[PDB]
Formats: C-alpha cells, sequence, structure tokens
C-alpha cells in the first residue's frame, strides 16, 4: 500500500500472516466454506456432532 | 368577588358537583386560580374539563 | 393548511402539564403539536419497513 | 422576566443589573465571573434549591446572549464588496501559470451569502482558502501541494507591529463578541502589490467574521451542555420525592432544550405556573 507522511507519500508493505488476508475477490467466501469441509473430511469429522 | 368567580367556573364551567367543591379537592384548589386567571375560553367547558382530568392523573401518577 | 409551515408555527407538546389552550386547539389546524422526541434515521427506516 | 427562590433582594436585583450591563463589560463569557455563579449560594440553600437557582441563572444568561444577536450584516456586505474586487484583480493580473489562478477564482467570484447563520462560516472559510492560495501564488512563494493538506489561512508580507495589532483585536474579539470593530490595518500604498494589499483586507475582514461567529457558537455549544446537566442532575434529584407538585416540577423539566427556542420556551412555561409548585422546594 502506499501511505501518507507529513508533507510526503511514501510506500508500505507488510506480510499476509493469514491466508484470510486475501481479497474475496480473488478468494471467495464460498471457497472457505469448501476448504473448510476438506480440512473435515481429512479428520473424519465430515458429519459434525 | 373572588370567590364569585371560584364558583363561576366550578359551576357553569367545569359543571363539577355540588358534593366535590375546593374544601374537599386539593389539586383543584391549588389549579383553581390558574383557571380564573383565563378570560376567555369559556365557551369550551370540554377543555377545561379535560384539562382537570389530565391533571388529576399526573396527581396521584407512580412515575 | 395552506402554505408549507415554517418553523415558528410547530408548537411543543406539553405533556404531564396544564396547557388548556392547546386543548381548546385540538379542533384548529395549523398549530402542530410535535412531541418532543424526534426519530432517529434507523427507527424511521425500521417504522418505514 | 427572572425570578427564581429564597435569595435575598439585594443579591437578586444585583444578578438581574449583571445580566442587562453584560454588553458593556469585557470578558462576556459566564465563566468570567465566577461571583455570580457562586452567588447562587451553595451551602447556604438546599441542593435542590441551588440547582434551580443556577438553572434559572443559566437559562437567563442565554435569553440575554441570544437577544442580543451580532447580526452583522454591514460587514457581510463590506466583504462581498471586497470580494468582488478581489476577484477583478485576479482577472486583470498576469501569472505564471494561468489555469490554476483561473480555478480558485472560479471558486472564488461566486460567493454570495446563503442568509443563513451557519453557512456563512464555511463558505467564507472556502473562500479564504481561495484568496490565500492565489496571493501565494502570485507573489511566487510556495504552496503546499500534499494532498489534504490544505493551504491555512494568514496574512501575506505584513509588518510584525501590524499582525500583533491584529492578533490583540481579534482576541478581544474572541473576548467581546457582540460589539466588535472593524479597521483598516494602516495599510501601504507605496510598497507591496496591489492584489496583496486587496487579499490582506479580505483575509483580515473574514478573519474577524469566523472569529465573531465561533466564539457565539462555543458560548451556545456550552451554554446548553451546562444547561442540559444541570437539569438532569435537578430531575434525577427530584425524583425522589414523589408528590402532585413535584411531579408537575418534573413533567415541566423533562423537556428537551437542544434547539435554542425550545429552551427560550422552556423558560416561558417555568415562569407561567411558578406558584404551583414551588411548595417542592424548602427555603432557607
Amino acid at each position: 500500500t502506499h501511505c501518507q507522511e507529513n508533507s510526503e507519500t511514501v510506500a508500505l508493505c507488510t506480510p499476509r500472516i493469514v491466508i484470510g488476508n486475501l481479497p474475496d475477490g480473488l478468494a471467495p467466501g464460498p471457497f472457505h466454506e469448501l476448504r473448510t469441509w476438506e480440512i473435515m473430511e481429512h479428520m473424519r469429522l465430515r458429519p459434525p456432532p | 368577588k373572588r370567590d364569585e368567580k371560584h364558583r363561576h367556573v366550578v359551576n357553569v364551567v367545569l359543571e363539577l358537583p355540588t358534593e366535590i367543591s375546593e374544601a374537599t379537592h386539593p389539586v383543584l384548589a391549588t389549579m383553581l386560580s390558574k383557571y380564573t386567571r383565563m378570560s376567555s375560553l369559556f365557551n369550551d367547558k370540554c377543555a377545561f374539563k379535560l384539562d382537570l382530568l389530565r391533571m388529576v392523573a399526573v396527581s396521584r401518577t407512580r412515575r | 393548511d395552506r402554505q408549507p409551515l415554517n418553523p415558528a408555527n410547530i408548537e411543543a407538546r406539553h405533556h404531564g402539564v396544564s396547557d388548556v389552550p392547546r386543548l381548546g386547539a385540538m379542533d384548529a389546524d395549523e398549530p402542530l403539536f410535535v412531541d418532543d422526541y424526534r426519530a432517529t434515521d434507523d427507527e424511521w427506516t425500521l417504522q418505514k419497513v | 422576566s427572572l425570578q427564581f427562590i429564597g435569595l435575598q433582594r439585594r443579591d437578586v436585583v444585583a444578578l438581574v443589573n449583571f445580566l442587562r450591563h453584560l454588553t458593556q463589560k469585557p470578558d462576556v463569557d459566564l465563566e468570567a465571573h465566577p461571583k455570580i455563579l457562586k452567588k447562587c449560594g451553595e451551602k447556604r440553600l438546599h441542593r435542590r434549591t441551588v440547582l434551580f437557582n443556577e438553572l434559572m441563572l443559566w437559562l437567563g444568561y442565554y435569553r440575554e446572549l441570544r437577544f442580543h444577536n451580532p447580526d452583522l450584516s454591514s460587514v457581510l456586505e463590506e466583504f462581498e464588496v471586497r470580494c468582488v474586487a478581489v476577484a477583478r484583480r485576479g482577472y486583470t493580473y498576469p501569472f505564471g501559470d494561468r489555469g490554476k489562478a483561473r480555478d480558485h477564482l472560479a471558486v472564488l467570484d461566486r460567493t454570495e451569502f446563503d442568509t443563513d447563520v451557519r453557512h456563512d462560516a464555511e463558505i467564507v472559510e472556502r473562500a479564504l482558502v481561495s484568496a490565500v492560495i492565489l496571493a501565494k501564488m502570485s507573489v511566487r512563494e510556495t504552496l503546499v501541494t500534499a494532498i489534504g493538506q490544505t493551504e491555512p489561512i494568514a496574512f501575506v508580507h505584513l509588518k510584525d507591529t501590524e499582525v500583533q495589532r491584529i492578533e490583540e483585536n481579534l482576541e478581544g474579539v474572541r473576548r467581546n463578541m457582540f460589539c466588535v470593530k472593524p479597521l483598516d490595518l494602516n495599510l501601504d500604498r507605496h510598497a507591496n502589490t496591489a492584489l496583496v494589499n486587496a487579499v490582506n483586507k479580505l483575509v483580515y475582514t473574514g478573519r474577524l467574521i469566523m472569529n465573531v461567529r465561533r466564539s457565539w457558537e462555543e458560548l451556545e455549544r456550552k451554554c446548553l451542555a451546562r444547561i442540559q446537566e444541570r437539569c438532569k442532575l435537578l430531575v434525577k434529584e427530584l425524583r425522589m420525592c414523589l408528590s402532585f407538585d413535584s411531579n408537575y416540577c418534573r413533567n415541566i423539566l423533562k423537556h428537551a432544550v437542544e434547539n435554542g427556542d425550545s429552551a427560550d420556551t422552556l423558560l416561558e412555561l417555568l415562569i407561567e405556573d411558578f406558584d404551583i409548585y414551588v411548595d417542592s422546594f424548602p427555603q432557607s
């Protein structure tokens, strides 16, 4: 991102420490639901309690 | 006569029955000094009646 | 009644106090009486719904 | 009229004489006269009585302060004339980059007042920003181009003595709103460019009008906040004594006062039937 400073503009960078940070235009909301279903399937909790 | 005006109000205007008067009803005794100030609106008895009703309503309120 | 009312025409409602002139003016047209609590926009929208 | 509970006659007449002599004295703010505020009589009379006293004093003060009503239309007209003159000077003058000057002149050259108390301050703020940026561009002094960091309102090329005098005059304006006086800045004609002379006169006028209107608004805000807090505290205190006269007093006080005319209506109704509910307040 570009950021504001006193009478100045500067560039800023930061680490996307969780995958959730990706914009939902590139990683849509339903994609996380299906991936969570896949996590539960791998752990054999597919029908949750 | 001040008593003449008081009787005029409490008889012609409010039409309150004789057995209830200023000596017995305290809030009416306090209110009636204000009412004689208003020379007009004597044609509308219902307005005065409903004003006295809402005044005795707050007089015995709980909140 | 006829002309869009200016704020001066708006009268203040008097709950719980002796206000017999407004009682005599119930059948009157112009001196509109309004409650003190104006409706906020969210409650406005909910009531409209 | 203003009348209140329990105090001796001399104190009451002194306070009411204080209210009418508000215009001539300096430092019009009520906080600047703490003796009047303490004259309400804390520790002398019962707490509910002194709350009623203070609410009455504040409400009468608001009535007087609103009534004085600094309707400075003459200064408004003079500022409009100066704005037209500055627009003409902007038209006649040359520049190194004409487009920006034309844009700021276009935002300048139509700023007639919309006959509302609130709108004049913001529109004069915008017009003054445009005038200052135009003057600085005319001198070819540097101007803050940083985004959002808009050019501040300030004089240009005026001597330190004159700006000190002007700042002291504006501080006095802040001290007393009702009867401020204009000035001619003792501006020279031999030195400096004429467009800067015109814009300096204009910016002085704009600073004066902004300061006086802002001070009046600040006093109104403070008075409304204090009266609302006093009313809230008083109704909370009196709520415990459930009785007809006390409940009538509560029903009077329950009205909001956020708009000044509503506060004036509350004053009118509170005066109109004072004898009805006086018994709730214990004297001495």
